[PDB]
DNA sequence: TGCATCCGTGAGTGCAG
DNA sequence: TATAATGGGAGCTGTCACGGATGCA
């Protein structure tokens, strides 16, 4: 959903 | 039109000069508190504790009491509103409130009642009515408490007109988007199909047929085009005829006689013109009390004709219209 | 109201066909200097300037009075468009 | 003249200071006058103690201070600055490891100060911070709208200081918990706090219903710190649940009193609600290693016992005024302050853990600007920072007392239902029920009751006298709506002997319901009728004869009353007209006893008994936000011996110290030949003659001279191609001369600007080659006057740079402002109104010879048509005239208190005493009755106004007592066939004058992308022909007229340019091409990868770009 | 509120403008597919013409909102409401708007097909008899 | 010729390129000194 | 933008950027705010004010509104007489208010002869928020509305304002005079009833003069002979209108 | 298969601003 | 251009009603 927690 | 226009400036001119020399005014002394009032006010309290006792003696409930406390006070309001107008027409028939309301120049019985009699039962914020009515008149003057109680109602109507408007407006825009392409594109689509306007409404009171209200029949019939011959009270109304306002009043009379129950009429529910309607299935250009000119954007007219009233529709109210459209 | 409107609506089959005939004729006159008018100098619409009476400039006032005279023909497919737009620039030049 | 008062109510306390909500609140947030030692942790201070100290190296907070302002209020007003104070804050940095101590006092920027009348100057423009109403911090219970017998519980903190949490008990028996819209079983949480299965029944132990249902040991099979990680899973799908980060999350959501603050109010509310004291404004604690709950179990207690039947577990009326509360200005600005401090700390720790951990100071570890911009922001673009309403001194005072339910932290328009807008039973004596706006904002913006005040917790409360036994004390006490509901409170006007309750029935409310009750049962009494209504509403005489819906317009239109040069206070008043001028801080008074030394159009100096020579100077002809001359005039003469508190100068709309929003005029109430139609008003030319309804107005006209890439802009008197006529009123520099007459077209300031890459084209170079004048390189960019404006140059400000004092936005050399005055007589189109909701537009001005007049030759001033009254039901205006008749012949004014004023006998008595003056004067001056007065009386008798068989004087007497008099049409001398109502009425000029509103355009500016004409008078607009108008033209079948509005008149640039050549040339207008705005539509769909194609009938494209986009 | 039935009818008639298929007979249509009642009655002629089976259909009652969004003209429908849903679906089908109704021509800015703009009246000519007779005489002989 | 319909349909990438006059290579607007458009950017006039 | 996930805001505010679909759609979208209706040239606004002297087909247009709204036409006529040498100098006369000479107004009066303007009032609920009028010039700012048309517009004079629109082509002029002129639009298109019709003062004036007194003095006596009835009334015992 | 349940889309006009 | 440094940070709250597409006993 949240494209930063994804990459994190 | 030309003459009615001149006729109209004419009524404009004289009606205006007369209005001023006539001597019409408003002084506090024109709000005639009829004296029948305190009879009815006294007559109420006794019957009020006439019910505060069939409960004081635990004879029946609060849901029972309230139910009947407020039927008392509403038919009381009726009484004094009457005595206001009886007292006017019998004694001071040239009083300015009476004149103004009676002609249709302003005012109506329920406002005028609140100048002269009592204000009445007021609303509580919820939607329930106060069992205490404000008995003060506007001539007499309200108690601060009466003034406050009376405040909820007005605000709850202020909010009403403000939200509601949004819906009337929105509703109108839908109506235009769904009818706009509808124009009067040809003279006759040759359809052999029609609709039968009833002059009778099948009751459940007698659950027999009773005649329908005149204005309602005028609105199903005025300016239509008969799709079949009709012969009533020796008159012959022919296929193709645009029912004039008199053709209408006639058929109501033929129906009061028993010669007719429903009139076959060329409706646009049955026009077969593509993308529009034809002349016959439409009828008059009501704006001109004559058959409609090919080219009239009827669909847009329709929409403006249905939307413009709702502002202005107080509940169901306008909701029910929307739930239907 | 417009002088003699109820009879205008009587000539046409639909009120909007009057409007188009009027507005068309109205402009035949504006470009041509009225010379094609089918009025006589007493029927001429006249306005009143501060100096004195003068021919009405409003080509529509004209067109409508003209229509009442009967001295005009209305209908569809009566001429080639370009045979008119010069036979008239011939009979009454710009 | 003499002033008769009516009314039997002895009002114990006065109206309180009517700006207190604005002044008390701010000063209580600054404390700029409290010795720092003695300050108190609320407001500006409290924010400091919240954000500090900054944590790993540790930076701590000592104290703050405030300096006086760089410039005084007026100075900032003129120079478009802000009236602010410097904010210094003394800080000590200490090193987490060594003992480092540095200590500086670092400048944080300027805080904007509040003037005496309780407003603000922000970029040199007075503004007001409207209090905000919102639900109040606390815990509430409310029935579930789905399942009739189950109830949600809600936990609400101050806005943006915590999350909302709901406790709906699901249809599976065990209780739920919502946070950031995530549901999960409650027990998991109670575990984390250290809870044991038994200490639950040990505390609930009643409701085997669900006390026993809430328990589910799939969860109990864990220690506290176990479920603690159990839950972090439930709110962070993806974050690794390390026990240093899961404690960090919940703590930072439920116990960290640094982003979770229940109100200070919220503590007390849920405190007394749940019957438990509270350590801090915080749900949970972190004490001795783990979590120690404070609120969740108490809340849990209530909810359950409600869902069975328990006593004292009521739902809550969330619209009650014990559960709604007010964010006054001080609070609202501190919130923004707690947000600058918050950002500033994000940036210190950033430079704490990078840059040098030992050679650092408070000075360079703080960048103030994040604070600066948060303040600047709240004051320059908030929805609660409003351009001040200083139309007249009341409009400014009413503003400061306004209440918005809207705004950041409140409701969006769409959020607003009914219940927020309804009048609440508890508004009684707190929020006026009349003064609200008609339209969308109805019931969101409201006004502060006149006697009401907001307490330290932010609740409105209202005073009531205590009645004990049956006798009424003078001890007044202010109650929140909650304690109010405890008592039986009798009405303001219950009749007394001395201080005992005479009546045997008393008219009282319990919990706002109206009850009839004996004086033994009565505990308190209203203070005054004035305590239920707005300030404006309280200015309305005979309010109790006016329907509510037009008392409301009467209230609001006041604030729109234009200050009149001959303004006068109403001949009928309510007894507040004086205070209002007082607190309006616009009139000018005497500080102590003394004597008047000098007096002058410009200043007033007074020698005091204290030997001081105080010199008050006079704000003479100041322009207000709305253009309405704010002018102070002196009301004492040299030597006048003045006690303390007496008047020295009249403000605007003040006449010897009474609020003068309009003028008293002789009013006749009758149709008048059409010019009365549908609320239009007819007036006597005599009103312009004696300069009634005339008002001074000023418009500022600014211009800037700026540095360009093509040259500088010059403010000159040297403007090419312009005739000495066109310059005769300009000084050598290019400024109009103070004291001139400027009208449309006139240059006020010459300005020159350099010509671009259109330096003359061939067509133009050649044309000048003929005229022996070669291309000039500068341009006339002067500032002219716009259409429909003009006046008398009153003043000019010239700010250059290179001069002292001054420095302007980058790239501007000099700016010039020129203020222009206009005297405005009343005129056909201006709008008039009276305090009863009667409003109309002056439709005709007759010469005095046509005005109706009375037999003794006097002509009426105003003719108001009676058709206005009946349907509007605002009878009070009728009384206002009758008693105004009397006062016009006895030379009297009256004070009729609202709801406690002059009744009908009391005024009919006055109306007789006036009759003798009006007529007896006559029968002695050699004139008897008149022949037309008998013809009228003949008629009046048929009507039934007069008693048949009675002397003319007897009968005229009878009509006079009715407010009615004989009236002669001045066009004929013949009487009005009837007797009319003539009297004296207070009637104001409203801000809505035709001069501000007549506008028209042939052609003008256009819009960048759409090429359609701009909007608004100031842009030289065009008129929006919207969807509904298009429909109109559509319904008529006006095809060509519609097409015109859609092409030639808006954005068919070809045929538009093509037409305005055809008109000027006398040729019919060209048939139109495609609107340039449809093209914009095509290209905007292309830019979405959508291929829109115009096609001829044989289906092959049509280039509506005439090849300009083909290749 | 006196208000002539004919107005409501016109609207209602649009509410009933569409129909649902129930057996495609011998056509490319599909059970459940919705379309204008005109367009199925239209080709059910083309099918009684080539003698094949006719489409079984069924009356559909839509409300006003849906009935406008379902109109043929994607320019009317897009400018109404639900612009992207309207616009995507029309682009996919390469919908070509015939410009039959009013909004369609309002956005293009052409003469609307009503009133003075109605094909029934817009083509009318007006000539004075002293120019109609003028031009009919030369054109009698070649 | 005379517009009589309005077609709307999908843009093939080739077609999008069929429209284009320029690939906007740089995210530059206009030169911070010349105030003229930087080339290969959103206002480049060669495109 | 905004459609999926977070919306792209610029730094230092929370304001979604305006995506191409945002441009296209909504009440402020391109369709509803620029295609189905634009702003327009040759149009003005002002306060309305009742003119009872007006004839049904007329209105009161401030001459200053008139000058601008017809500025092209005035410029030409100003030449076709000679109040200026050419059109461009004619325009510079009317640009500063001092330079306007009296025969400009006689020149305008010439201009608007016969042609009508359009009046619009606030909510155009139906076809008759717009009607057409021959304008007669007037000093002063306010527009003059005819009392008969106030109902259709729902106009009173608590401060209402109205919009003015000059048709331009001979076709638009012919449309307004024939189809949209007030006097031709007397019946409602919704009910077919009349819509221009007496209202507040006008009926009050006629009711008064057409009511009849009913007096109570005589109270219905029985007299056999007129001869004596009069006498009784001359006695003062029986009021003139008693039945 | 029938029915919760979520996601997305609407929510009057013009003028002042 | 070179100590060593290795998974973010702020949610936002009091509308509503309908229509369609999806999940679930
Ligand atoms: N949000 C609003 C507010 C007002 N108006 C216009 O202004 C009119 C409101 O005036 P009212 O006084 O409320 O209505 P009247 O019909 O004039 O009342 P009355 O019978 O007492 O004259 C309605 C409407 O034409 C509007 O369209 N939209
Ligand atoms: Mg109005
Ligand atoms: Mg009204
Ligand atoms: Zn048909």
């Amino acid at each position: 959903s949240d494209p930063v927690r994804q990459y994190l | 039109m030309e003459k009615t226009a001149r006729l109209l400036d004419a009524l404009k001119y004289y009606g205006f000069t007369f209005s001023t020399t006539s001597g019409i005014t408003i002084g506090i002394d024109d709000a005639v508190i009829p004296e029948e009032k305190k009879q009815y006010l006294e007559e109420a309290d006794r019957k009020l504790l006439q019910i505060e006792q069939a409960y004081e003696m635990g004879f029946l409930t609060d849901r029972e009491r309230y139910d009947q406390i407020l039927q008392l006070w509403t038919e009381t309001t009726e009484k004094v509103t009457q005595a206001v107008f009886k007292n006017f027409e019998e004694n001071y028939p040239f009083n300015p409130l009476y004149v103004m309301a009676q002609s249709g120049a302003r005012g109506n019985p329920q406002q005028i009642r609140q100048l002269c009699g009592l204000r009445g039962l007021m609303q509580k914020p919820s939607g329930e009515t106060f069992e205490v009515p404000v008995r003060s008149s506007f001539r007499e003057g309200l108690t601060v408490l009466e003034y406050f109680i009376s405040s909820h109602g007005a605000r709850k109507g202020g909010a009403d007109t403000a939200l509601r408007t949004a819906d009337s407006g929105y509703l109108t825009r839908k109506l235009v988007d769904v009818t706009h392409e509808i124009v009067v594109r040809e003279a006759d689509c040759g359809t052999t199909n029609y609709i039968s306007v009833p002059l009778f409404q099948p009751d459940e009171v007698t659950r027999s047929l009773r005649l329908r209200k005149r204005a309602d029949i005028e609105a199903g019939l005025y300016g239509r085009v008969l799709a079949r011959e009709v012969e009533v009270l020796g008159v012959r109304l022919e296929e193709g005829r645009y029912l004039s306002m008199d053709d209408v009043h006639l058929l109501i009379k033929a129906a009061e006689a028993g010669e007719i129950q429903e009139v076959p009429v060329r409706s646009p529910l049955t026009c077969q013109t593509r993308y529009g309607v034809c002349q016959k299935c439409y009828g008059y250009d009501l704006s001109m009390a004559r058959p409609v000119s090919i080219g009239e954007a009827v669909g847009i007219v329709a929409a403006q004709s249905i939307g413009e009233p709702g502002t202005q529709l107080t509940m169901q109210g306008l909701p029910r219209v929307i739930e239907l459209f | 109201a417009e002088p003699g409107i109820d009879k205008l609506f009587g000539m046409v089959d639909s009120k909007y066909r009057l409007t188009v005939v009027v507005a068309k004729r109205a402009q035949q006159l504006l470009r041509h200097g009225f010379k094609n008018t089918v009025l006589e100098p007493e029927e001429r619409p006249k306005m009143q300037t501060l100096e004195g009476l003068f021919d009405d400039p409003n080509a529509v006032t004209w067109a409508m009075k003209e229509l009442l005279t009967g001295r005009l023909v209305f209908g569809e497919n009566l001429v080639p468009e370009d045979r008119l737009q010069k036979e008239m620039e011939r009979l009454y030049p710009v | 003249m003499e002033i008769k008062r009516f009314g039997r109510i002895r009002e114990v306390i006065p109206l309180p200071p009517l700006t207190e909500i604005q002044v008390e609140s701010y000063r209580r947030a600054l404390q700029a006058d409290v010795p720092p030692e003695k300050r108190e942790n609320v407001g500006i201070q409290a924010a400091f103690r919240e954000t500090f100290p900054i944590e790993e190296l540790v930076l701590d907070f000592l104290e703050y201070r405030l300096g006086e302002p760089p410039f005084p209020q007026d100075e900032c007003r003129e120079k478009d600055l802000t009236y602010q104070a410097p904010l210094y804050a003394r800080l000590q940095l200490i090193h987490k490891d060594t003992g480092l101590i540095k200590e500086d006092e670092v400048f944080l920027g300027h805080i904007p100060l509040m003037t005496e009348d309780g407003s603000f100057i922000i970029n040199g423009a007075d503004r007001v911070i409207v209090s905000q109403i919102h639900r109040s911090p606390g815990v509430y219970f409310t029935p579930d709208p789905a399942r009739p017998g189950r109830y949600i519980a809600s936990i609400i903190p101050l806005p943006k200081r915590g999350p909302w949490i709901d406790l709906e008990v699901e249809p599976n028996g065990v209780v739920s918990m919502k946070v950031n819209k995530r549901k999960f079983p409650l027990v998991l949480l109670l575990r984390v706090l250290g809870y044991d299965q038994e200490t639950l029944a040990r505390e609930l132990g009643a409701y085997g219903e669900l006390v026993q249902g809430l328990m589910d040991e799939s969860v109990f099979a864990m220690r506290p710190e176990e479920a603690l990680i159990r839950l972090f899973t439930l709110l962070r799908p993806g974050d690794p649940p390390k026990r240093d980060k899961a404690v960090a999350y919940v703590y930072g959501l439920i116990a960290d009193p640094r982003r979770y603050d229940l109100g200070e109010a919220g503590r007390y509310k849920a405190e007394e609600k749940l019957g438990i004291r509270l350590s801090g404004r915080t749900l949970a604690r972190f004490e001795d290693g783990e979590f120690k709950d404070e609120v969740f179990l108490p809340t849990l207690r209530y909810l359950f016992a409600l869902t069975a039947g328990v006593p004292g577990h009521e739902v809550d009326d969330i619209d009650h005024l014990g559960n709604r509360r007010i964010r006054t200005v001080g609070e609202l600005m501190t919130d923004q302050f707690r947000v600058g401090l918050a950002r500033l700390a994000r940036g210190v720790r950033e430079r704490m853990l990078m840059g040098s951990e030992d050679s650092l100071t408070p000075a360079k570890l703080v960048n103030s600007r994040p604070l600066e911009a948060a303040i600047r922001e709240f004051f320059s673009r908030s929805q609660l920072s409003q351009f001040k309403d200083e139309t007249n001194p009341l409009s400014s005072l009413r503003h400061k007392r306004r209440i918005s339910a809207l705004g950041p932290g409140g409701l969006t328009r769409e959020r607003a239902g009914f219940d927020v807008r309804d009048v609440h039973r508890t508004h009684y004596g707190r929020i006026c029920p009349v003064e609200t706006p008609e339209g969308a904002n109805i019931g969101l913006i409201t006004s502060l009751a006149a006697y009401a005040r907001v307490d330290e917790l932010g609740f409105i409360r209202t005073p009531y006298r205590r009645v004990v036994g049956g006798v009424v004390t003078d001890e007044v006490v202010y109650m929140t709506a909650t304690e109010e509901d405890r008592y039986t409170i009798a009405q303001a006007n219950t009749p007394l002997e001395g201080n005992r309750i005479a009546a045997e029935r008393v008219v009282a409310r319990r919990k706002g319901e109206p009850v009839i009750v004996s004086p033994e049962e009565v505990e308190f009494m209203d203070v005054s009728p004035k305590q239920v209504f707005s300030v404006n509403t309280n200015l309305i005489p005979f309010l109790e004869h006016d329907d509510a819906n037009r008392a409301l317009m009467g209230s609001n239109m006041q604030t729109q009353a234009v200050p009149l040069i001959r303004a006068q206070a109403p001949v009928v008043m309510t007894g507040l007209e004086e205070r209002v001028v007082r607190d309006s801080l616009a009139a000018l008074y005497a500080e102590e006893d003394g004597e008047v030394a000098k007096v002058d159009g410009n200043r007033i100096v007074v020698r005091y008994e204290d030997g001081r020579l105080v010199e008050y100077p006079l704000r003479r002809f100041y322009r207000s936000n709305q253009g309405t001359a704010l002018d102070q005039r002196p009301r004492v003469v040299v030597g006048q011996r003045v006690r303390k508190g007496d008047l020295l100068a009249d403000g605007p709309a003040s006449e010897n110290g009474f609020l003068a929003l309009g003028q008293n005029v002789l009013v006749a109430i009758m149709p008048f030949d059409g010019y009365n139609f549908e609320d239009a008003i007819v007036i006597s030319e005599e009103l312009l003659k004696r300069d009634f309804y005339t008002s001074i107005h000023i418009e500022r006209y600014e211009i800037e001279a700026r540095d360009t890439k093509l040259g500088p802009e010059r403010i000159t008197r040297d403007i090419p191609h312009l005739s000495e006529a066109a310059l005769r009123d300009l000084d050598e520099e290019g400024v109009v001369r103070i004291g001139a007459e400027v009208k449309p077209g006139d240059i006020l300031v010459g300005r020159t600007s350099f010509k671009g890459e259109s330096e003359p084209t061939p067509e133009e170079r050649l044309l000048r080659s003929i005229f022996g004048e070669k291309a000039r390189d500068v341009k006339d960019t002067s500032l002219r006057v716009p259409p429909g404006e003009g006046g008398i140059v009153v003043r000019t400000v010239r700010l250059r740079r290179g001069d002292p004092g001054v420095e302007l936005k980058p790239g501007v050399r000099e700016v010039v402002r020129v203020y222009v005055a206009q005297k405005r007589k009343l005129q056909v189109g201006d709008k008039l109104a009276n305090r009863h909701g009667n409003k109309g537009v002056v439709a005709k001005i007759l010469p005095v010879e046509d005005m109706p007049h009375l037999p003794d030759g006097t002509p009426v001033d105003v003719i108001l048509n009676p058709l206005g009254v009946p349907s509007r039901m605002n009878l009070g205006q009728i009384l206002e005239t009758h008693l105004g008749l009397a006062g016009y012949f006895l030379g009297q004014r009256y004070i009729s208190p609202i709801f406690d004023g002059a009744k009908e006998p009391e005024i009919k008595e006055l109306l007789a005493q006036a009759f003798e003056v009006y007529f007896g004067k006559r029968k002695g001056e050699g004139f008897g009755v008149d022949k037309r007065e008998v013809e009228v009386l003949r008629r009046a008798e048929k009507l039934g106004l007069v008693t048949p068989g009675k002397t003319p004087e007897e009968q005229l007497k009878e009509l006079f007592l009715q407010g009615k008099v004989v009236l002669y049409d001045g066009r004929t001398g013949e009487p009005i066939e009837g007797p009319i109502v003539v009297g004296q009425m207070f009637i104001m000029k409203l801000y809505h004058m035709v001069e501000d509103k007549m506008h028209a355009r042939s052609t003008g500016p256009y819009s960048l992308i759409t090429q359609q004409p701009l909007g608004g008078k100031a842009q030289f607009g065009g008129q929006r022909f919207g969807e509904m108008e298009v429909w109109a033209l559509e319904a008529y079948g006006a095809a060509h007229t519609l097409q015109e509005m859609l092409t030639l008149k808006s954005d068919d640039i070809e045929g538009r340019n093509a037409a305005y050549e055809a008109i000027i040339k006398g040729e019919d207008v060209p048939e139109p091409s495609v609107p340039e705005s449809f093209r914009v539509l095509v290209k905007e769909l292309q830019a979405l990868a959508l291929d829109v194609q115009t096609l001829d009938e044989k289906d092959n494209p049509v280039d509506i770009f005439e090849g300009l986009a083909s290749k | 509120v006196k208000l002539h039935d004919k107005h409501i009818e016109i609207v209602v008639r649009q509410m009933m403008k569409y129909v649902e298929v129930t057996d495609p007979g011998d056509s490319r249509l599909l059970e459940g597919q919705v379309l204008e009642k005109w367009d199925v009655e239209a080709l059910n002629e083309r099918l009684i013409a080539e003698g094949k089976t006719p489409v079984a259909w069924k009356p559909l009652l839509m409300g006003v909102t849906k009935s406008a969004l379902s109109t043929k003209s994607w320019l009317s429908a897009a400018s109404f409401q639900n612009t992207t849903h309207v616009l995507t679906e029309a682009a996919i089908a390469g919908k070509k708007d015939e410009l039959i109704g009013l909004k369609e021509n309002v956005i293009l800015g052409r003469l609307i097909p009503a009133g003075t703009g109605s094909d029934f009246v817009r083509f009318t000519q007006v000539v004075d008899q002293k120019t109609l007779k003028a031009i009919e005489e030369a054109r009698k002989e070649a | 010729k005379e517009v009589r319909k309005v077609r709307i349909a999908l843009a093939s990438p080739e077609k999008i390129r069929s429209w284009s006059y320029g690939e906007v290579e740089k995210p530059e607007t206009i030169n911070y000194r010349t105030l003229k458009p930087e080339r290969d950017g959103l206002f480049d006039e060669r495109i | 933008n905004g459609r999926r996930g977070a919306p792209v805001t610029n730094p230092g505010s929370d304001r979604p950027l305006r995506s191409l679909t945002d441009i296209l759609s909504g009440k402020q979208g391109r369709f509803r705010q620029n295609l189905l209706g634009k702003r327009v040239d040759y149009s003005g606004r002002s306060v309305i004010v009742v003119g009872p002297q007006l004839k049904l087909h007329q209105c009161g247009l401030p001459k200053r509104m008139a000058l601008e709204l017809f500025k092209p036409f005035l410029l030409k006529k100003m030449e076709e007489k000679g109040i200026a040498p050419n059109v461009k100098a004619a325009r510079r006369m009317l640009e500063r208010q001092r330079d306007i000479k009296d025969e400009v107004w006689d020149a305008l009066e010439e201009v608007i002869h016969g042609k009508v303007v359009l009046l619009n009032r606030a909510p155009t609920l139906h076809r008759l928020g717009i009607q057409a009028f021959q304008p007669v010039l007037v000093e002063g700012q306010s527009i003059q509305l005819h009392p008969l048309v106030c109902e259709a517009f729902n106009a009173d004079f608590d401060g209402d304002q109205m919009a003015v629109h000059v048709p331009l082509s001979s076709f638009a002029q012919a449309e307004a005079r024939i189809q949209m002129l007030s006097a031709h639009n007397l019946l409602s298109p919704a009910s077919g009833e009349p819509l221009a019709k007496p209202s507040r003062d006008i009926i009050l004036g006629l009711y008064y003069i057409t009511q009849v007194r009913k007096e109570k003095k005589g109270a219905g006596l029985e007299f056999a002979t007129p001869e004596e009835a009069l006498a009784a009334h001359e006695r003062g015992e029986v009021a003139l209108n008693a039945p």
